[PDB]
């Protein structure tokens, strides 16, 4: 509803890690997704989401 | 009653003299007080809510 792409999927990121505490593999693997994919910009985040 | 006004300061102009040349010095100074006159792009896309 409301803010930038990049700031969609970074704040997705900490409530993934808050929400999954007590397994903290699915933070470490997505984060390694998002580095590779983030790299190309806006357009990298846009697809991460997809 | 009310009214809305447009402050945009006030500026002596003399006579016996053209007035597009007091115009000039004029023109830069207002330039000055709305931060034009230096190459410039509008950032006003996060100033909002909802």
């Amino acid at each position: 509803t409301s803010g930038s792409i990049i700031n969609h999927a970074n704040n997705l990121n900490k409530v993934i890690n808050h929400v999954f505490a007590d397994k903290p593999l699915i933070s470490e693997t997505m984060l390694k997704i998002l580095t590779i994919d983030g790299t190309t910009g806006k357009d990298g985040y846009r697809n991460w989401l997809d | 009653h009310a009214l809305i006004k447009e402050d945009l300061g006030q500026w002596p102009v003399e006579t016996g003299i053209s007035l597009v040349n007091q115009a000039g010095v004029f023109a830069v100074q207002l330039a000055n007080k709305l931060g034009i006159d230096k190459p410039f792009v509008l950032d006003a896309g996060s100033n909002y809510f909802t």
